[PDB]
């Protein structure tokens, strides 16, 4: 009966034999938390995750024809005089994650998208970086010379916190009147911008388009550091300037939901496009998309103190409460459901709120 | 309690253990002296069709609803050329019994005249709806206990052997408490080997038609008859009494028994009189239910096989007064299987299955187009159908554990369909279950087969019941359907008073 | 789910269901091996009954605004085995995977 | 699978539907383990076993 009543929900931690835990808790109240629900404004304050287990990145399979589940909708070009290398696409090699975990089976008529197994899951920069390297490399090699140079890599920076492209350097500088160039699949590029980029028509049927540019026109040079520095510098270096965390993150929402309380049935948005339309109706609780920007580290951790006004949810018939029941879901487009997970190391907790309607409302 | 949104009257009831006051009462069980039975032999009984007459005392005895008829016979079955094989005894123990059930079965038509007024059932493919349709275990295992009563639940003999639940199974190897299979009824063999077999006994049947009645509750007896007169026709093909298993034939489809011949001696059929005491009198005249089964058959020329669907057109009707009950099962047609004695003795008792059905009564169309096949056997059930989900719609997904063959599939039973009009179609205002008028109906629907066997051409059909009142006086038989008038029916005072599950007992 | 009542004073039927088209694929555990016989068995695997309700974590529904909700998991194994008579087994409940665990 | 939880009724006898409804809903949420659907056989292991 009194006008307001806090709850606190926490989950602990419970692995699997295997080592695993879902992020859920559900239990049955010895005794009942409302007298009667019918005049109360269930809100929350305070709710928090560990993140610390999350993919940084889904690299996306092309949907077919294409029967090695690995290589992606991702490519890279060389140019020279302009003789061209046809695109090598990117392979997402396993044993740089895993390797321990079953890989899929690529679909031929059926169905044509290869479904996600948590095989996918890649963490950091310096792992999927370390991708397009081998790429490069690999492309490179099909049009060799003049005499010798190593084709360009990507880093990043670690509190850049900014990727980087560094290339030679007394060519391919796009200055001189002999560069050699690099090119994308225009859909790869979103990671890698803002470098500084000359557009070129956008998804042309033979690959390459954009155009990474070399040639500073900067306060740029850069050296080693792998040998005593030496004049003129080693290669040429073009961070971008923006710093993302960012277009790269897999993480699109988050959504905690409970089918106990009362509560009133709030529809979730699809990523479907045919069609929209079609309502559905469960109960939503709390739930934020990722706040752009709480910078990295936000990848170690989410967090929504409120900071007011209350926001209100409802609650609806007469029956005293018995269970607190509560779901936390991790979303990605394609929007997947995923369960979150919670990491060795950290607790995961939400509050509650009840007030009298009396109160708030006439 | 008036504690409700509006509020509701209270009353106490005594928990079991303690009343422990009431009034009770001493219920003396009054029934009339001299209660007889008779066995009426067959007046002139023959190859073809067998008949007998018999004729109540007087006016003032009541006979009794539950009749029945038991035949001595006797068979004989010799090993053709040119299959052989002909090796081990041409009977063998897991594979040959009696049709369920094995009379009725045969009978073309059984007619039965009460009083004057003919009544009568077709009866060879019309017993197969009704028999799965109204029992449960405990009255399966009462009367209807004597003709071999088990129903045949595989697509075909041939897989059968040797399940636990085997449709033609011996005695022991049935589980205990339960309804025993179909080749545990005894007759004795006077002879078997290879070339030669020959068996002798006599099987029950009960009469079936209403009002005589087959469920184990009693309702009061015909009288005051002045005198009644059965008789049937049977079948010329006769072959189908017995009934044999696939596996034990040969290939290049040569069959180990045929042919062979039938006999029977005279039969007899098994009334009860009983009459009252002297001081409660039977009121002159009495009025009784009385149904009246119709059957409506098609048959088309295009087939399917070994499990593609198909959809169908039943063709139309015009029904003269709304049916209480309707069945709609379609079985593997009757123009086969009764040419070419092995397959006539050889073929089950089971119908293919139904996809879904689309059903129009008058001016309507599309009733029931939506509703998932599932959602017929619930309201079957409902009706008692009896029968597990699995087999309705059957299939089944028995698998192999073999390095390396491929997994069996079984085709099983079938699904038979049945909707009560008032309960399931809902009737137009002012209309109800008795009432007469015109109405038209035509039901389309959509099949799959699914024996892996045999290609089937396959005859729809539909069983209509009309519930009417016979009213017996010596000697009269007027019946009417529907009494019933349009504007009576529609005032309809209400009774919150009695149930309906009392009502669905006195079927039907 | 979410489905409203078709017109209006349309009375509802109280027995509901759900069909749920599935698909499943097995893989072997490289130990032990072998590992001969194929990986699924004659008389030896089949669903546990009654499958949906036992993997349900709860469901809920809510009658014309106001919310009722049963927690299907572990109530129903024992909500099972009575009231139940063999009639009543043989009938509705028959369609979900049906017998108990001896 | 039936729906399981009264009033809807899985018991095989029959009573007054709900008039007069606006508005129906359900909602399923799934157990996370997904397993729990399948049974086996301990038997078949066999001896170490995994």
């Amino acid at each position: 009966e009194p006008d307001t009543v806090y709850y606190d929900i926490l989950i602990p931690f419970k692995p699997n034999d295997q080592g695993f835990s879902p992020a859920i808790f559900q239990a049955q109240l010895t005794q009942p938390i409302v007298h009667n629900p019918s005049e109360y404004f269930l809100s929350v304050v305070r709710f928090s995750i560990p993140t610390q287990n999350i993919p940084l990145t889904i690299p996306q399979i092309q949907p077919y024809p294409n029967t090695n589940v690995n290589n992606t909708i991702y490519s890279v070009s060389i140019g020279y005089n302009g003789t061209y290398s046809s695109q090598n696409f990117v392979q997402f090699d396993p044993s740089l994650t895993s390797p321990n975990i079953p890989a899929p089976n690529a679909p031929t008529v059926t169905s044509p998208n290869v479904e996600v197994t948590p095989y996918y899951y890649i963490y950091d920069y310096s792992t999927f970086l370390q991708m397009i390297n081998t790429a490069l490399e690999n492309a490179f090699n099909e049009i060799s010379a003049p005499v010798g140079a190593d084709a360009p890599f990507f880093f990043y920076d670690s509190n850049t916190e900014k990727i980087s492209l560094i290339a030679q350097a007394a060519y391919y500088d796009r200055t001189l009147t002999t560069p050699i160039e690099i090119y994308c699949n225009v859909n790869l590029f979103t990671f890698f911008d803002s470098i500084k980029h000359i557009g070129l028509g956008y998804n042309t049927p033979t690959g390459r388009d954009i155009l990474f540019d070399v040639r500073f026109l900067g306060n740029n040079y850069y050296q080693d550091p792998e040998t005593a520095p030496s004049y003129p510098p080693e290669f040429i270096q073009m961070q971008q300037e923006y710093p993302t965390l960012s277009n790269w993150n897999a993480v699109k929402t988050i959504q905690l939901v409970s089918n106990l309380l009362p509560i009133n049935k709030e529809s979730i948005p699809s990523f479907r496009n045919s069609n929209v339309g079609i309502i559905n109706a469960q109960g939503i609780l709390a739930d934020f998309v990722p706040l752009v920007t709480n910078g990295p580290e936000a990848r170690i951790s989410i967090d929504f103190v409120a900071t007011g006004p209350w926001r209100l949810i409802d609650m609806f018939g007469s029956v005293p409460i018995y269970m607190v029941d509560l779901y936390v879901y991790w979303t990605d487009q394609t929007g997947g459901q995923y369960l979150i997970n919670i990491p060795p190391g950290r607790i995961l907790t939400c509050k509650l709120v009840f007030i009298k309607k009396s109160l708030s409302k006439y | 309690m008036s504690n409700s949104a509006i509020p509701l009257n209270v009353v106490a009831v005594q928990e079991p253990r303690l009343e422990l006051n009431n009034e009770r009462t001493w219920v003396v069980v009054k029934g009339g002296q001299q209660v007889t039975y008779y066995p009426f032999p067959s007046t002139s009984f023959s190859s073809n069709q067998f008949n007998f007459i018999c004729n109540p005392p007087s006016a003032q005895t009541v006979l009794d609803r539950l009749v029945f008829i038991q035949v001595p016979y006797d068979i004989t079955f010799t090993a053709n050329p040119s299959h052989a094989g002909i090796t081990e005894n041409l009977l063998q123990p897991g594979r040959d019994a009696f049709r369920a059930f094995p009379i009725s079965s045969i009978t073309n038509t059984l007619n039965a005249t009460i009083n004057g007024f003919p009544v009568n059932i077709e009866l060879a493919q019309i017993i197969h709806a009704l028999s799965r349709y109204h029992t449960p275990l405990k009255v399966k295992n009462g009367w209807m206990s004597m003709q071999p009563s088990f129903e045949d639940n595989y697509q075909s003999y041939r897989d059968a052997d040797g399940a636990n639940n085997n449709p033609l199974g011996v005695f022991t190897s049935a589980a205990g408490l339960s309804e025993l299979p179909r080749g545990s009824y005894t007759m004795n063999v006077v002879t078997n080997t290879t070339t030669t077999a020959r068996i002798t006994g006599v099987l029950y049947e009960q009469v079936f038609l209403p009002p005589f009645l087959w469920d184990g509750e009693q309702a009061g007896g015909l009288a005051n008859l002045t005198s009644l007169t059965f008789n049937w026709v049977l079948n010329n093909n006769l072959a189908r009494i017995w009934s044999h298993s696939d596996i034990t034939n040969d290939v290049s489809g040569n069959s180990t028994i045929g042919s062979m011949n039938i006999s029977f001696q005279q039969p007899s059929m098994y009334l009860g009189f009983v009459t009252p005491r002297l001081n409660i009198p039977i009121p002159p005249r009495i009025t009784y239910p009385y149904f009246k089964l119709s059957r409506y058959t098609t048959q088309f020329q295009n087939t399917l096989a070994p499990n593609a669907s198909s959809t169908f057109k039943s063709n139309v009707v015009q029904l003269d007064s709304i049916p209480r009950k309707l069945y709609l099962f379609v079985k593997q047609s009757d123009n086969v299987i009764y040419q070419n004695l092995n397959n006539q003795i050889t073929t089950p008792d089971v119908f293919l299955q139904i996809n879904n059905l689309n059903l129009t009564w008058n001016n309507q169309q599309g009733i029931l187009s939506g509703a998932s096949s599932q959602n017929l056997y619930d309201f079957s059930v409902q009706n008692g159908y009896n029968k597990t989900w699995s087999e309705f719609n059957g299939v089944t997904q028995q698998f192999n554990g073999v390095s390396g063959q491929p997994t069996k599939v079984i085709g099983l039973e079938g699904g038979i369909v049945c909707l009560e009009l008032g309960k399931d179609v809902g009737l137009r205002d002012d209309e109800a279950e008795g009432v007469i008028g015109n109405f038209n109906l035509q039901v389309q629907m959509t099949v799959t087969n699914t024996n892996q066997y045999v290609t089937v051409t396959p005859d729809m059909y539909i069983v209509a019941v009309y519930d009417g009142t016979l009213v017996i006086s010596n000697t009269s038989a007027m019946a009417s359907i529907g009494v019933a008038s349009k504007e009576e029916v529609l005032n309809a005072r209400i009774t919150h008073g009695v149930s309906y599950n009392e009502l669905q007992r006195i079927y039907g």
